[PDB]
């Protein structure tokens, strides 16, 4: 196998 | 004999409450988590050999409601496999709930859930930076000593599908064969210097060539070529580590040959950083989920 990376980052906001 | 299900149910039932709400397990239950998890840690390798898919998390530092959010987005065990890279306690306000949930999941799903040792899972450090105080306040000194004996048995590193090397801190100038890690005997404290210290304390630095003295006052810094040589000698693709606050929760080093993960958003309420979790799929494609602090 070979490590690869997804370009798209998923973001969540934590209010408070 | 643990009622692990009862303990986990009580730890999870505070989800949705105003952040800061405590879980008050019985002292004997917490002791039980320590005793049983120690058995499991000692029965498993000190250098874990893990198979993807799994999710990897960095420092938590007692930020229990942030840990709950990580599971809410990542999936509660055993929906997803987890590897945590250490530093479960100190600084945050709910180290007890944090380490209790993690130990409980380790006991319930010992081949789906994994915990490495960080530099705060060490008595000389967590006596000072909050965990001992939390233990003494809510329970007693004896319980803290029980945690210490448990922490002394945590594994030190993990390799995911022979390609991703994981530890809390970083590389060591002393490290030539993985066998050196395997031959570390447990229980052990973390020494002030040497291989085990470095694995829990060292940092990458873009301005160092070779090894340097670490500004922390413990262990070393290492540069990008040290990383490249390490990956080539051991036939690895990636070093995955934690230990440093990074603004976006994850940060690459040395042309993506190393990644730092930190999973405690707005650390100490001072840094305003995001926390990240790295998902590794069966093909070893890595992707990032980040939790960004908002007002
Ligand atoms: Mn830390
Ligand atoms: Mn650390």
């Amino acid at each position: 196998k070979k490590v690869t990376f997804l370009e798209e980052v998923t973001e969540y906001y934590i209010s408070g | 004999m643990l009622n692990i299900d009862s303990i986990i149910q009580r730890l999870l039932e505070v989800r949705g409450s105003k952040p800061g709400k405590n879980v008050q397990l019985q002292e004997n239950e917490i002791r039980g988590l320590c005793l049983k998890s120690r058995e499991i840690f000692l029965s498993q390798p000190i250098l874990l050999e893990l198979e993807a898919p799994l999710k990897i998390c960095g420092d938590i530092h007692g930020q229990y409601y942030d840990l709950l959010r990580l599971f809410e987005y990542g999936g509660f065990p055993p929906e997803s496999n987890y590897l945590f890279l250490g530093d479960y306690v100190d600084r945050g306000k709910q180290s007890l709930e944090t380490i209790c949930l993690l130990l409980a999941y380790k006991i319930k799903y010992p081949e789906n859930f994994f915990l490495l040792r960080g530099n705060h899972e060490c008595a000389s450090i967590n006596r000072i930076y909050g965990f001992y105080d939390e233990c003494k306040r809510r329970y007693n000194i004896k319980l803290w000593k029980t945690f210490t004996d448990c922490f002394n048995c945590l594994p030190i590193a993990a390799i995911v599908d022979e390609k991703i090397f994981c530890c809390h801190g970083g590389l060591s100038p002393d490290l030539q064969s993985m066998e050196q890690i395997r031959r570390i005997m447990r229980p052990t404290d973390v020494p002030d210097q040497g291989l085990l210290c470095d694995l829990l304390w060292s940092d990458p630095d873009k301005d160092v060539l070779g090894w340097g003295e670490n500004d922390r006052g413990v262990s070393f810094t290492f540069g990008a070529e040290v990383v490249a040589k390490f990956l080539h000698k051991h036939d690895l693709d990636l070093i995955c580590r934690a230990h440093q606050v990074v603004e976006d929760g994850y940060e690459f080093f040395a042309k993506r040959q190393l990644v730092t993960l930190f999973s405690a958003p707005n650390y100490c309420g001072e840094f305003d950083n995001a926390g990240a979790m790295m998902s590794v799929d069966e093909t070893l494609m890595c992707s990032f989920q980040i939790l960004k602090p908002a007002e």
